[PDB]
């Protein structure tokens, strides 16, 4: 099936400090991709539900995009809100994979 | 006495379309309309004019224009055209019989396809009449037979008025999912906010 | 507005089943799809199926097919999905979402999630 790597595993970033999540699929997926927020002990939140498409009451202050294998999610500036964990999906196909996910710490 | 361009790229080349079931729809105006850049590419199969030509769509003036989009099976692509009857006509979308416009049609089996899946896309199947021109339809109430009212889906007449094609790339060509872009113009005098880039 | 209501956490020994459900409030069940998503102690999300109850279709993953069974009741609009022969690998918290797909123009992204329940064997 579809997989997705998701890298860094963990990135660690101060206050304002722009951040740039790298999601790479092993096989091409036309845009089909979206990305999720994690708190801890919390469900995922859906931040970016197309390649570049914010959800409605999202901050503009996330931001993404890509097409094909190469995909990335990036953080204008690091409010304390944003520590989490976020995700990208690949829904291009009916298995839908998620990728390893990436740990922000301040 | 224009000089910024159509936002034609917006419509056809945008990831998402809407189901014909709620069909999109977006207003253009007071822009230069250079159609040169459609039907040149290759992705854009067929494309049809009513009332006008392809050549000549560049050297003309529309006081309004409508882009409206949406996603069918190959084989019902016939039903977009005028005077038409089925489903997609009767109960989803329906053109008026005077439509001056084109109709943009093109396989996307690539994008809006997947292995047992692809149910984003619905469309109408029962109704109690058919849709005037350009007539639009959100509701989804079920269709109660009549001999005893209904509150959910239920037997004989009380079916749930709407599907899903759920493309599959093992569907044929016919099957497959078509991108649709529909354009409606107006050719009446001054004022007209949309005109070819002539001198 | 939509919101998903999920029922209490469970723990049992090896081999059992679970019989988690999640409850639709709000709006109509007629305009609902739900899939189920693992996420095992400390690892990333895992889809396992989705279900749709109107239409009556629903999927698995190639790992969970013949083990997991998803079903729905419309008298109850309770989203039912099944797990058979528990094995210590199956611990995980397990989320009832909403997906976007069964709806005009939309894709399968989970735009609302319920509060999850709590799955361990021991």
């Amino acid at each position: 099936d579809i997989q997705m790597t998701q890298s860094p595993s963990s990135l660690s970033a101060s206050v304002g400090d722009r951040v740039t999540i790298t999601c790479r699929a092993s096989q091409g997926i036309s845009s089909w991709l979206a990305w999720y927020q994690q708190k801890p002990g919390k469900a995922p939140k859906l931040l970016i539900y197309d390649a570049s498409n914010l959800e409605t009451g999202v901050p503009s202050r996330f931001s993404g995009s890509g097409s094909g294998t190469d995909f990335t999610f990036t953080i204008s500036s690091l409010q304390p809100e944003d520590i989490a964990t976020y995700y990208c999906q690949q829904y291009d196909n009916l298995p839908l994979t998620f990728g390893g996910g990436t740990k922000v710490e301040i | 006495n224009i000089t910024n361009l159509c936002p034609f790229d917006e419509v056809f080349n945008a990831t998402r379309f809407a189901s014909v079931y709620a069909w999109n729809r977006k207003r253009i105006s007071n822009c230069v309309a250079d159609y040169s850049v459609l039907y040149n590419l290759a992705p854009f199969f067929t494309f049809k004019c009513y009332g006008v030509s392809p050549t000549k769509l560049n050297d003309l003036c529309f006081t309004n224009v409508y882009a409206d989009s949406f996603v069918i099976r190959g084989d019902e692509v016939r039903q977009i055209a005028p005077g038409q009857t089925g489903n997609i006509a009767d109960y989803n979308y329906k053109l008026p019989d005077d439509f001056t416009g084109c109709v943009i049609a093109w396989n996307s089996n690539k994008l809006d396809s997947k292995v047992s899946g692809n149910y984003n896309y619905l469309y109408r199947l029962f109704r109690k009449s058919n849709l005037k021109p350009f007539e639009r339809d959100i509701s989804t109430e079920i269709y109660q037979a009549g001999n005893k009212p209904c509150n959910g889906v239920a037997g004989f007449n009380c079916y749930f008025p709407l599907r899903s094609y759920s493309f599959r790339p093992t569907y044929g060509v016919g099957h497959q999912p078509y991108r649709v872009v529909v354009l409606s113009f107006e050719l009446l005098h001054a004022p007209a906010t949309v005109c070819g880039p002539k001198k | 507005q939509v919101q998903l209501v999920q029922s209490g956490a469970e723990v049992k020994k090896p081999g059992s089943s679970v019989k988690v459900s999640c409850k639709a409030s709000g709006g109509t069940f007629s305009s609902y799809a739900i899939s189920w998503v693992r996420q095992a102690p400390g690892q990333g999300l895992e889809w396992m199926g989705r279900i749709i109850p109107i239409f009556g279709t629903a999927n698995y993953a190639q790992k969970f097919q013949g083990r997991v069974t998803i079903t729905a009741d419309e008298s109850t609009s309770t989203a039912y999905m099944e797990l058979s022969s528990l094995r210590s690998e199956d611990t995980a918290v397990y989320y009832c979402a909403s997906l976007a797909s069964y709806s005009s123009g939309w894709e399968d992204v989970f735009d609302i999630w319920g509060q999850g329940t709590m799955v361990t064997v021991s």
